[PDB]
């Protein structure tokens, strides 16, 4: 599920906050391995920045879909 | 009744005579002023101060009243006569008609002007007072008022008689 | 209740206006909200949203970083992003009030009636610890109306000419009587059955002083116009007279003042010493039934009327 941060079944703006903290490595894991690759959004490999700014896109709609 | 009445004292004379007119008010209700334009000849009559024999000019005004005569009101004069075409127009009145109100007696009989004419002629002649375009919804050359300051109507206005040779 | 309320606002305006509804937070916990998301909808052949600003809750020192939207007219909606930017929870809402202000322009032809702004979707709330959170919904909308929103108070009142005149010529004689108010750039001029109004007039209980004047005219004062709600001076059977003959304005009527009329005594309409101020009752001629009207008030000042 492309976007699910935390693993609840639903993309929402409680993934894209976790991500940025994840990404600060202010809390130190996602609560599970699904998860962090559900964070990869860009399937780039890397979970930083960009993921966030595309989830935050995504969810603003100004993407349609996501994996990309 | 009520009127401003136009008589004259003599019925004929020879060239050279000064005939009198005198105007008089009979009767008008607080009477305050008036304006009245009288015409006449002037190729068979003068206007002419009944007094001094002079001629009347554009400013001249009639004397004789015996009303309006009470300084405290502030009586003021005016005339605008023309002689050359027969007219005599003139006006008087209180100024603080109020303080004239506010003392319940009015003046409503009496004399406001004398006028000479100097016969120039053995012609028959009528002086008339009459409309006038200087006088708009005036009754006949007339127009009287009251202590008000607003104009009276319902009184008659008696000409004179003809003036024969 | 105590719980999480998220609460679309209501405004009103007539078409054209430029209005704000506000998008309210009630009930945040003592925890925080650290993020939110949501769509709105709304009618965009009724409204067209200029732009959304973010609410004082937003406390991010740049707030357009926690706080996003993007509107889409032709799917008839707003989505709205708020994940707090700090990655600390430094910039979570701790208080109840305004998230957003929506702004929007009634566009020109809205219908009259009530046009609504709804909560559509819902995505999620959730606290300082991200865990999400109960909210309840309430949607507004704006009122569009026809009714002409005023700068304020209408004072009005009406002015007779204090003298006798023809029918006919009221029109001449009852128009022209400029009202002001004292202190101010407000003022108005009678029309031709001498009524006033002067409006956009602000609150006032303390009381204006109006001042009424006209060429020829003694200018008169009130004083203690109260004004807390639209206020009548006057009424048509019973007006604010005004005295004539102040033709030499100095605020007395005396003999400087006749003079001028004697000076046009006898003139009429195409005359050359004709004067149409000067023909007080605009007869045609001026003469002493003119002068007459004058004498009314001779001695007069200003102070000589009435203070009601
Ligand atoms: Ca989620
Ligand atoms: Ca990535
Ligand atoms: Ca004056
Ligand atoms: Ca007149």
């Amino acid at each position: 599920h492309m976007g699910d941060v935390n693993d609840d079944g639903k993309v929402n703006s409680t993934d894209l906050t976790l991500l940025k903290r994840y990404v600060l490595k202010a809390v130190s894991t996602l609560p599970s391995s699904k998860a962090e690759k559900n964070a990869d959004v860009n399937r780039d490999g890397r979970v930083n920045s960009s993921d966030v700014t595309i989830l935050s896109r995504y969810l603003i709609r100004v993407i349609e879909k996501l994996p990309i | 009744a009520s009127s401003i009445e136009l008589k004259f004292d003599r019925n004929k004379g020879e060239v050279g005579d000064i005939l009198i007119g005198t105007v008089r008010i009979n009767n008008i209700k607080n009477f305050a002023g008036f304006q009245v334009n009288i015409v006449y000849d002037p190729k068979v009559l003068m206007a002419v101060d009944p007094e001094t024999g002079k001629e009347f000019t554009s400013s001249t005004f009639p004397p004789g009243r015996t009303v309006l005569k009470n300084n405290a009101y502030g009586p003021i004069q005016i005339a605008d006569n023309d002689p050359e075409k027969g007219i005599l127009n003139f006006a008087l009145a209180y100024s603080y008609i109020a303080g004239y109100k506010e003392t319940g007696v009015a003046e409503e009989s009496g004399i406001i002007a004398k006028i000479g004419f100097k016969i120039l002629q053995k012609k028959s002649t009528a002086v008339k007072f009459q409309d006038t375009l200087s006088m708009p919804g005036a009754i006949s050359g007339t127009q009287l008022f009251d202590w008000d300051g607003e104009v009276i109507t319902g009184y008659e206005v008696i000409q004179p008689d003809v003036l024969s040779l | 209740p105590n719980k999480l309320t998220l609460k679309i606002g209501r405004a009103e305006g007539r078409p054209g206006d430029t209005v704000e509804i506000p998008v309210n937070l009630y009930g945040v916990p003592q925890k925080g909200i650290a993020s939110g998301d949501f769509v709105v909808s709304y009618d965009p052949n009724v409204l067209e949203i200029i732009e959304i600003e973010p609410g004082e809750l937003i406390v991010d020192p740049n707030p357009t970083k926690s706080f996003d939207t993007a509107v889409y007219p032709d799917r008839k909606m707003i989505v709205f992003l708020f994940a707090e930017d700090s990655g600390t929870g430094a910039y979570a809402i701790t208080e109840d009030g305004v998230f957003a202000t929506i702004v929007a322009k009634v566009k020109e032809g809205a219908p009259e009636g009530f046009s609504a702004i709804e909560i559509s979707e819902f995505g999620a709330f959730a606290d300082n610890d991200l865990v999400e959170v109960e909210t309840d919904l309430i949607n507004g909308g704006v009122l569009v109306t026809n009714k002409p929103v005023i700068e304020g108070y209408k004072v009005s009142g009406y002015i007779l000419p204090d003298f006798s005149f023809d029918a006919t010529v009221a029109p001449l004689v009852k128009a022209g009587f400029k009202v002001e108010i004292v202190g101010t750039e407000l003022y108005a001029v009678t029309d031709a059955n001498g009524y006033f109004e002067i409006t956009g007039v602000p609150a006032n209980a303390s009381g204006y002083t109006l001042k009424i004047s006209r060429a020829t005219y003694l200018d008169r004062v009130i004083a203690n116009v109260v004004v807390t709600g639209d206020t009548s001076v006057s009424t048509s059977q019973a007006p604010i007279m005004m005295w004539v003959g102040d033709i030499v304005k100095d605020n007395s009527i005396n003999l400087l003042d006749v003079a001028e009329v004697i000076r046009c005594f006898n003139a009429t309409k195409g005359s050359a010493n004709y004067v149409e101020e000067l023909d007080i009752n605009r007869n045609g001629a001026i003469n002493m039934q003119d002068i007459m009207i004058v004498h009314k008030h001779f001695g007069a000042t200003s102070s000589d009327y009435d203070a009601q």
